[PDB]
């Protein structure tokens, strides 16, 4: 009794979790959160990075502004006053 | 069937899914890394 | 303009007022000996061993402006007069010691040319590493086998 | 040059003379206290917190033209002597108070260099917040924390 | 019939009224928003 297809997208996907065996559902969640981890853990290094890129011209003095814009949301906002 | 960790998913739909990963950590670790160099540019000119 | 740095009530560094940042070197352990001053978010900075925050307003009046201007010459510092020339700042060795870093090297004007990081001993003479001011950007120059002060 | 902005009956900043057009800072309340002012026709401009118009014939002669020419060193005012350096007219803080807004900051050529609208209290000294003229065009520098005059 | 709100109007004829209408509303914020990046350039020039 069926003649649907597979999934399309994930719908489907979670359909299978009542075949095979128990496991299988909860370990791909685990693995989502890692995925999110590395995600979140790149912009955190990012963020730092963007610092690190801002420090020099942190001091004082006219020249970015500048560069400022191109240039990876903040730069500015933060070139002013 | 035949192997172990229970293969399931998608042709097509799964090589849609499968391209976007291996590529957003992998730009941000370049772009990083192309930062870096560019301080070090900026260091040198110091 | 310049501030000291204590740690366990004693004096690590220093800190300054220049344009309109408030600097101190990142290295340098303890917080500004001035509450206004200590109560401030620093940013640190790695590259540039830096870590500025900015000025009140209330002592904006008090900050010292530096200039990317600066002619092969003597400059002035507290432990006497710095020599600039190839690029590089130098002092007599044993005038610069650790506890030193975050003093500004002064012109003839008054312009705060550059701020002692640490300085590197080469003999007669020690190269000092520096911040200075470029074209309009900051800069760190560090001379081969610096010693952090 | 100089006309003063009156409100119910009180001096609550002034109105200037410069170049062909009348200005007085958009902010101050009251009308000018001058028959052949007063009735003009204003443009007001939010973002220079200016509100210019222009010089009717029989005064145009009495305006005063202001230059982009301001180098380093002491400029004029009604108060005393502005300073200007590093981008930035200051003064002696105390010397510059609310209803101050519309005096022009002369040279010693007469030429008027920028025209204040308020000023930024930094302690020993306030960096005043002035309209001035850039290559050609108007501009607006606001020292960081300003009261408005 | 079959739905709520009275649905009557025009395929073709239709088209020529919608494709108006999303028109100018846009096109006048599109053009404040340029104004104000232009005045943000004059600001900084100054």
């Amino acid at each position: 009794s069926t003649n649907g297809t597979a999934h399309g997208h994930p719908h489907e996907i979670i359909l299978y979790y009542y075949e095979l065996y128990p496991t299988m559902t909860v370990v791909i969640v685990s693995v989502a959160s890692f995925v999110l981890l590395s995600m979140v853990g790149t912009a955190v290094g990012m963020c730092v990075c963007a610092r690190r890129r801002c420090i020099t011209p942190y001091e004082l003095t006219p020249g970015a502004t500048v560069p400022f814009l191109l240039s990876l949301l903040c730069c500015v906002r933060t070139t002013k006053a | 069937h035949t192997t172990l960790g229970v293969q399931d998913i998608s042709t097509t739909a799964m090589s849609w899914v499968q391209k976007i990963t291996g590529g957003v950590g992998l730009i941000v670790a370049v772009a990083a890394l192309i930062l870096i160099v560019v301080l070090c540019v900026s260091f040198s000119r110091h | 303009c310049i501030f000291e740095v204590k740690h366990e009530g004693k004096v690590m560094g220093y800190a300054c007022l220049v344009g309109d940042k408030v600097m101190k070197p990142a290295h340098v352990k303890g917080t500004i000996d001035n509450a206004d001053l200590a109560k401030l978010a620093f940013k640190r900075s790695s590259k540039y061993d830096l870590e500025c925050a900015q000025i009140p307003v209330h002592m904006k009046s008090d900050a010292s402006k530096f200039t990317h201007e600066k002619p092969e010459g003597y400059y002035n510092w507290h432990h006497g007069a710095v020599q600039y020339s190839g690029g590089r700042f130098t002092i007599p060795t044993g005038a610069g010691k650790p506890g030193d870093s975050g003093r500004p090297i002064f012109d003839n004007k008054g312009r705060v040319v550059a701020i002692v990081l640490g300085g590197a001993n080469e003999g007669a003479r020690t190269a000092l590493s520096v911040v200075t001011w470029n074209k309009d950007i900051v800069t760190k120059i560090t001379p081969e086998g610096a010693e952090e002060w």
